[PDB]
Order: structure tokens, then C-alpha cells, then sequence
């Protein structure tokens, strides 16, 4: 074998796509959910 | 009052009241102890801890004879077990040296007989002694007024 | 009341009353039965199953001596056939004891004679009894208070 086999490009972008799409999902959750406590922290302070 | 008002055990010991309005029971939560009545030892209470407060579904045969709410709080003398409290500048004082320990939960009634407000604990000044209370608002808004130095009885 | 409230027959036996109101005659569903006058036995009776009603129109003979509806319900005491029936925090209650099987149907009256709901159920208690009933609103909108514990009488 002429070339050695990393880690970073030895992936399909199928693959990719798939990994990075399943933990962005959660990663987009947290921020959605700190961001809708921040939001309800912040109407309660201001409609108290 | 007198009817509706219960007593919370500490031991043996009074120690705060738990008060039924409109169909749900409130008692504070840092006030520890067992509700008197059998019947609302199995009501499970709910937790608003950020109001130091919980608050439950009553039985259906005591939801009916509650003390009911109201919104409207002109300036003025106000009903108290203890006798008169004071609201002006948005604010309920009493004579420094009524009140104390053990009366957290003890609730504020109307002329009419509603209530106003539910005292939590209260800070002296000096001249007269305010209030943190729980007063409510034209919108449905239930803010927990605490003057600065308050002390939850 | 008495002239203008028939009561629907099952072998021999009452078990409800219809009303005509606004020119239309009205009948609720859980009750079972034969409606007592015979104009009106002939009136194909339009079914809203949610409501747990029926209505149909009454003959232009009879449409223009009829109860009257109200939208405006100031609260306090209104009238009925079992006596005062009370009114508060949008809920319509009765004094325990009053009331019972085979009186859904019977409309509650006001100060002028008029219609301001018809009574569909009950729930007891203990202190009062709470009704289960359909009640008007501003903005021509009709509106089921049938709170907790409700039985279809």
C-alpha cells in the first residue's frame, strides 16, 4: 500500500453526513432547550 | 380563617399554616412539618421552589368552602389574624414587634372575606416591620415581594 | 316554569324535562324518553352529540310564547324550581341535598323571567353541589361547565 490510511479521510461523506446530521441533532437540542430556559427565565423577570 | 386556616406540626410544635384557595392548598416550603388534617396528608404537593411555595389539588369535599382570591388592592387597611396590615407604596407593613417565627402561610383576607396575600416572613426597620409576602397582580401575575433584609418566618 | 318546561316520560316514570328557548324546543341526550305534548312529538330533532343535546323547531302556533335566553349573567342568586341556585368564579352551584336524578333539562331562571342555563348533572360535594350545565356567553357562544366528578342526572 502505497499511501497510509488515516483517520479524518478515511470516511465516506455518506458517513459523514450521517454522524455529523445524529450529533448535531443533540447538539442543536441543548442549545434550543438553554436557549428556551434563557427565554422563560427572561419573561418571567420582565411580565413578574 | 379560624375554620380553614390549619395548623403544621414540627414535632409537636405550630410552626405555620397552610392555607385553600379556590380549590388548591398552598404552604410554604421552607416552613418543615406535617399538615394536621389526615385528609391533605395524602394530597400530593407540587413544588414551586423559586416561590417557595407548593401547592396541591384539594379534596372534592373541601374545594367549595375555600377562601376566595381576589386582585383588586387599593391602599389601605387590610385584614390579619393578628389584626390590621398596612398597604401603601405597594408595600405591606405591620407594627414592629406583631408577628414572628411560625407565622409563614398565614393568609391576608379581605373586608368581604377574600384573600389578599400569604405572608412568608418579614424584616424590621425599626419604625414598622414589612412584609415578604406573595401579592397578586391585574394580569394574573403572582409576584413574590420581598423587601430588602426580609427574613422568612 | 310550570307552563313552558315539559317533562319527558319513560313507563310511566319522569326522567327530565324540555324546554323551548328562543323559539326552538331543546332536550338533552343522556335522558331517554317520550316527550309529553304531542305538537311537538312530530319535530325531527337535530342531535348535537357533544353538546348531549337535541334541538328542532317548535310550530309557528307555539314559537311566540317561549322562555327567553340572556347572555348577561351579573353574579349572585338565580332562580329555579328547587329554589336559589348560586353563582360565582364562572361555576354554578346549589345547596346540598337540592337536586337529583331526573332533573336535567330544567332551565335556570333570573330576576325577569328569563333563561340564563339549563341544568344537565350534578356532582355532590358535601358543602354544595356542584351543577354540570350549558351556559351562554358575550359573543352569542354556548359553553359546557361541567366541572370535576360530574354525573349526568
Amino acid at each position: 500500500h502505497k499511501v497510509d490510511q488515516e483517520f479524518q479521510a478515511a470516511v465516506s461523506k455518506t458517513s459523514w453526513n450521517w454522524l455529523l446530521a445524529l450529533f448535531g441533532g443533540a447538539s442543536s437540542l441543548i442549545v434550543v432547550g438553554l436557549i428556551v430556559l434563557v427565554c422563560s427565565s427572561m419573561l418571567i423577570n420582565t411580565r413578574r | 380563617e379560624s375554620d380553614k386556616t390549619f395548623p403544621i406540626m414540627l414535632n409537636g410544635q405550630v410552626n405555620g399554616y397552610a392555607c385553600v384557595v379556590g380549590g388548591r392548598l398552598m404552604k410554604p416550603l421552607h416552613v418543615e412539618g406535617k399538615i394536621d388534617n389526615e385528609q391533605l396528608a395524602a394530597v400530593k404537593l407540587k413544588k414551586a421552589s423559586m416561590y417557595d411555595l407548593e401547592y396541591g389539588d384539594v379534596p372534592q369535599n373541601m374545594k367549595s368552602d375555600t377562601l376566595q382570591y381576589t386582585s383588586d388592592k387599593p391602599p389601605g387597611f387590610y385584614n390579619w389574624h393578628h389584626g390590621a396590615v398596612q398597604y401603601e407604596n405597594g408595600r405591606f407593613t405591620v407594627p414592629r414587634g406583631v408577628g414572628g417565627k411560625g407565622d409563614s402561610g398565614r393568609p391576608i383576607l379581605d373586608n368581604r372575606g377574600r384573600v389578599v396575600a400569604i405572608v412568608l416572613g418579614g424584616a424590621n426597620e425599626g419604625t414598622r416591620t414589612a412584609l415578604s409576602v406573595v401579592t397578586w397582580n391585574q394580569k394574573g401575575v403572582t409576584i413574590k415581594d420581598t423587601p430588602e433584609g426580609s427574613e422568612p418566618w
